[PDB]
RNA sequence: GCCAUGGAAGUCGGAAUCCGCUAAGGAGUGUGUAACAACUCACCUGCCGAAUCAACUAGCCCUGAAAAUGGAUGGCGCUGG
């Protein structure tokens, strides 16, 4: 399902982090992804070989890693009945962690998607950084920022937005000198602007061409006051790349602000982008926020009742978050409960107790929030819409109102509505 | 008319002796370098040893024109030509001041202004970014925390954080630049302190810039 | 820009209607059959949906 | 008891409106002005200048005119039990 | 009307309607009222007209004329809320 | 500024879920704290529910106890008393004698909330119907009880 | 209101559904509400004065009912037949 697809996208992002910070006390780990075509007796051969030379090693805890990590790999296979299609994840190794824990470790999988590493590493750390580099699919955008004051260059992912280069030059001003020079100043001072013209075209060459053929995906040139324009008309600028220029787009003050206004002139060319889908809806819950029809509702503990409620049309989410519900348990009376504590009241105070009783109150194993979504959004009948915390209004609605919130059916005042 | 209207008008601050400074406009190379701005505070006595701001570099200023005079003092609150004898030349930034090399006037990434908002005219949650706006200085500038709501009339601040604000609410809020910059307060400096809210075909808010964080 | 009253007179001749299923048709909003003889006199009506 | 003020019913005598603050914050000023009472934003809050009487002897309670009644709960006159005559085994008292 | 406002004129002592800059229309509504009606545009009030007469049907009946002849097409009316409405109905002297 | 304010604590048992600071939030005292101090203050009613009222400045809080007519009549009853949970399949088992439902109709006619005996020792019996228990006998039986057997003074 | 629950305080669920003034007032139809606010509902006084209201069933008519040379209750025509 396509649902369950974005589900393992995020999924997999949060259990490759772990898998690439798990690690040795002094000691290394075998990662080996092997590829679908080969065939096991293949893969027997070439290892046994490989064995009989490992055999001999001069270390004893790398060498007993090794030739144990070998016996161990060749029982999982011995699981394994072929290589199987599509490829074939194996992570054996002796991970220590916190607490002291000396724990042998065997992590096999046949992969969910197509996999091309051919992968052997003898190594302190697991490696899933194959699987995040098979998520990340989509391609980088540049971004030149041009401005009398100063340039800056910068690329923009999915949700990620990055910045590469930026610069200063020193063009001396329209004043510069009158009388003598005035009348032909401004021949002069268009000759010095388009040498800086050349100097960001050669920026632009050097960024966004790769012999005479361009890597990135896409180039947003940006400027003001028709600097943008020379860069795109002149003839330095390649004509592969008059081919595929993608916009030009004009800024105020020149910089980074303006970068992200050049996006937002953007947006409409980054339809497939989730961050321009979530720069629309973000906009549309603004305009909601900013009108008094009240669909708007806010915060985990109003959201969340909100939500057990009903009403909720668009449940707006970072992907990642890391908010918890304290689900308390009892003996007898068999009420569980959800309890959501802020981060004073949640780390050191005496609210998990029975103290009537007196005892001390416990809880159970926890769920992911996200996750919890995803398997029983259908019920609640709401819009599940997946953000990050880098974007301007991701990143902002994350930091201030928990990262999650909601357009309702209907309206709900707040202030208007005591309780 | 206008111009009389001056004449029979002399009410302007001079803009007298205080802690010297000088506001950089913009600059140009013609046999060396000028800049032009306006003494927001201060003398300057042509041959003396001034220093930039926020940067931070010695200079000695070559030759002024009083808008259209060669001259050797000035007092402040003055349109001036300034040629530098620059040893810094070409990360200068129109903007950066020059002060005095004791009395330093101060400079701050972080600052509290008090701003009264006129467009946004979205939300603005923590982390928006605009220019930040000192008469001769203008660096781009983020707002990371947000402290609280205010009234226009009969102002008298809330106890309680907000979750958000709407369009028009005036609010005092924390504004980090992306670098270095000068900034004065409104108590020290109004004609140095007030500043700007700015992005795309809209005025953000006025701001008012209180303190000057090292 | 108007005033609310002589808004909500605009919205009593135009806007507070109710509907037939059927025909599409425009009737008064304390209705139970509708008026026109090619649906046969339904019923079956709703409320005119309300302009945000 | 007095009941809130019907914005509607028929009345016998005038009704009152007495200068009173209204006890808000910025709110729209569009219901007083529009009938014509002074008020003035005495710093943010509203301030009443001057008295003026809007409802005469027999006349309907507009609900702009009843939102200042509904705001106070105080009626000019409480809802109630009116006599009409006295009766003793057989004898009628005016 | 909201933003376009509608001059409205008399002619023949009330017998005739001109209703010019209907949402800046050019074509301009020359509405007849029917026989045994006064249109007058009452004073004291901005946009307020008047049609007294005996008989309720002619009167009704011009009225309607006015309003369907001030009636917007293809556009969501719901939104547009232009056009003349009556208001109140009454008598010339009270009993 | 006073302001009186009703409340079905869950008693001397600290109640998880709390509707305090809507209604006390704007004046001033802390809402939990006062839930605990109203809990510690209740206790021997403990697990049950009591309407504790609450008079309320702009400073602080007073308290006031309002016994409830199914509170009284489950304390009439001899009850576990049992945590904000409550357990499930709570039948109340006992008899509620005649007597004791005057003394709580008294009780409810002293708050002044109800009429003379007949719809006193009603609504607080309907709501005891609610509660699950029987005055050794529902209504029908003490509409028999009351003829030719009546506890009146 | 108790039990449920986190809250059903009239408006998920689930237990409740007895009493008061009574002319009548549900632990509540909708808008609007986690429940109130605001608008609003069942129930009754004021006047009113004879027949009224609900659910079914079958009789006639109507809707449901579109095809190609110009067209057929046999035609003309027929509505106190
Ligand atoms: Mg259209
Ligand atoms: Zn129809």
């Amino acid at each position: 399902s396509a649902a369950d697809r974005n589900v393992e996208i995020w999924k997999i992002k949060k259990l490759i982090k772990s898998l690439e910070a798990a690690r040795g006390n002094g000691t290394s780990m075998i990662s080996l992804i092997i590829p679908p075509k080969d065939q096991i007796s293949r893969v027997a051969k070439m290892l046994a070989d490989e064995f009989g030379t490992a055999s001999n090693i001069k270390s004893r805890v790398n060498r007993l890693s090794v030739l144990g990590a070998i016996t161990s790999v060749q029982q999982r296979l011995k699981l394994y009945n072929k290589v199987p299609p599509n490829g074939l994840v194996v992570y054996c190794g002796t991970i220590v962690t916190e607490e002291g824990k000396e724990k042998k470790v065997n992590i096999d999988f046949e992969p969910f998607k197509p996999i091309n590493t051919s992968l052997y590493l003898c190594d302190n750390k697991f490696h899933t950084e194959a699987l995040t580099a098979l998520l990340s699919d989509d391609s980088k955008f540049g971004f030149i920022v041009i401005d009398g004051s100063g340039a800056l260059f910068g690329t923009l992912q999915g949700n990620t937005r990055e910045v590469l280069h930026k610069f200063t030059v020193d063009l001396p001003k329209k004043h510069g000198r009158g009388g003598q020079s005035a009348l032909r100043f401004a021949r002069l001072r268009m000759e010095k602007r388009h040498n800086y013209v050349r100097k960001v075209a050669e920026t632009a060459v050097q960024l966004f061409i790769s012999g005479d053929k361009v890597n990135v995906a896409g180039l947003v040139l940006a400027g003001s006051a028709d600097f943008k324009t020379e860069l795109s008309q002149s003839d330095m600028f390649d004509q592969r790349l008059q081919s595929k220029v993608l916009k030009l787009v004009d800024i105020s003050y020149g910089g980074e602000n303006g970068f992200n206004q050049a996006i937002e002139l953007s947006t409409e060319v980054l339809s497939n982008v989730k961050f321009i889908q979530e720069k629309k809806l973000i906009g549309r819950y603004f305009d909601e926020i900013s009108q008094d029809t009240g669909k708007y509702c806010f915060g985990v503990e109003d959201t969340l009742k909100a939500l057990e409620m009903g009403a909720v049309e668009i449940l707006i989410v970072y992907e990642n978050l890391d908010i918890m519900r304290y689900v308390l348990h009892c003996q007898g009376t068999e009420e569980e409960k959800i309890l959501y504590l802020t981060p004073e009241q949640e780390k050191d105070k005496s609210h998990f107790t029975d103290k009537e009783t007196g005892q001390e109150h416990e809880l159970i194993e926890s769920m992911p929030l996200l996750e919890w979504f995803a398997n029983n959004y259908k019920k609640f009948g709401a819009t599940l819409e997946i953000v990050t915390d880098k974007s301007q209004e991701g990143s902002q609605f994350v930091k201030g109102f928990g990262g999650i919130g909601g357009i309702l059916r209907y309206r709900v005042d707040f202030q208007g509505m005591e309780y | 008319p206008f111009i009389p209207y001056l004449d029979n008008l002399p009410n302007f601050n001079r803009s007298v002796d205080g802690p010297i400074r000088l506001p950089i406009v913009d600059k140009y190379k013609d046999m060396g370098t000028v800049v032009l701005g306006k003494l927001e505070s201060g003398s300057i006595c042509k041959g003396q040893q001034l220093v930039m701001m926020p940067n931070k570099h010695n200079v000695e200023v070559l030759g002024i024109l009083s808008d259209d005079v060669e001259t050797d003092t000035v007092a402040p609150g003055e349109n001036l030509k300034i040629r530098l004898k620059g040893i810094e030349e070409e990360e200068i930034l129109p903007g950066f001041i020059l002060c005095d090399p004791n009395n330093l006037c101060h400079s701050g990434r972080t600052f509290d202004a008090q701003i009264v908002i006129i467009e946004h005219k979205s939300i603005i949650c923590p982390g928006y970014n605009a220019v930040l706006h000192i008469h001769t200085c203008i660096e781009e500038v983020e707002i990371t925390a947000l402290i609280c709501l205010v009234d226009k009339k009969s102002g008298e601040k809330s106890k309680t954080r907000p979750r958000f604000v709407k369009q028009d609410q005036v609010c005092i809020a924390r504004l980090r630049t992306a670098g270095t910059i000068c900034l004065e307060t409104f108590k020290d400096f109004p004609q140095m302190g007030r500043f700007t809210l700015r992005d795309e075909g809209k005025t953000i808010a006025i701001g008012k810039v209180l303190k000057l964080v090292p | 820009i108007i005033e609310p009253s002589l808004r909500q007179l605009a919205q009593k001749y135009n806007c507070d209607k109710m509907i037939c299923r059927k025909c599409y048709a425009r009737l008064h909003p304390r209705a139970v059959n509708c008026r026109k003889k090619k649906c046969g006199h339904t019923n079956n009506l709703r409320p005119k949906k309300k302009v945000k | 008891v007095p009941a809130a003020a019907r914005a509607g019913a028929i009345a016998p005598c005038e009704v009152t409106v007495p200068a009173q603050n209204t006890g808000l914050g910025p709110e729209k000023t569009s219901f007083f002005q529009a009938l014509g009472i002074t008020t003035k934003i005495s710093r943010g809050t509203i301030e009443i200048l001057s008295d003026v009487q809007l409802i005469k002897t027999g006349d309907k309670v507009g609900a702009s005119e009843a939102t200042l009644l509904n705001m106070l709960n105080i009626s000019p006159f409480s809802f109630g039990l009116i006599i009409q005559q006295v009766f003793d085994n057989g004898s009628i008292y005016n | 009307y909201a933003h376009f406002p509608i001059n409205v004129v008399i002619q023949e002592n009330g017998s005739l309607v001109e209703i010019r800059n209907f949402l800046g229309e050019k074509y301009i509504r020359r509405v007849r009222m029917r026989p045994g009606v006064a249109c007058s545009v009452s004073q004291a009030q901005k946009d307020e007209l008047v049609l007294e007469g005996n008989d309720i049907e002619l009167v009704s009946n011009s009225a309607a004329l006015i309003q369907q002849a001030t009636t917007v097409k293809n556009k969501d009316i719901r939104k547009f809320l232009d056009g003349i409405y009556v208001s109140e109905k009454g008598t010339v002297q009270q009993a | 500024e006073i302001k009186v304010v009703y409340l079905r604590c869950t008693g001397g048992e600290v109640g998880a879920t709390s509707a305090l600071a809507p209604k006390i939030g704007p004046l001033g005292l802390s809402p939990k704290k006062v839930g605990d101090d109203i809990a510690k203050a209740t206790g021997d009613w403990k697990g049950l529910r009591i309407t504790v009222k609450l008079t309320i400045q702009n400073r602080q809080a007073q308290i006031e106890v309002v016994p409830s007519a199914s509170a009284l009549i489950i304390k009439a009853l001899k009850e576990p008393p049992r945590d904000r949970k409550k357990q499930k399949n709570i039948k109340h088992s006992g008899n509620i004698t005649f007597d004791e439902i005057v003394n709580i109709a008294r009780q409810m006619r002293h708050r002044s909330l109800a009429r003379e005996l007949s719809g006193t020792i009603k609504e607080i019996l309907g709501t005891a119907q609610s509660v699950g228990c029987n005055v050794d006998g529902r209504h029908p039986h003490d509409i028999i009880d009351d003829i030719n057997s009546g506890a009146v003074e």
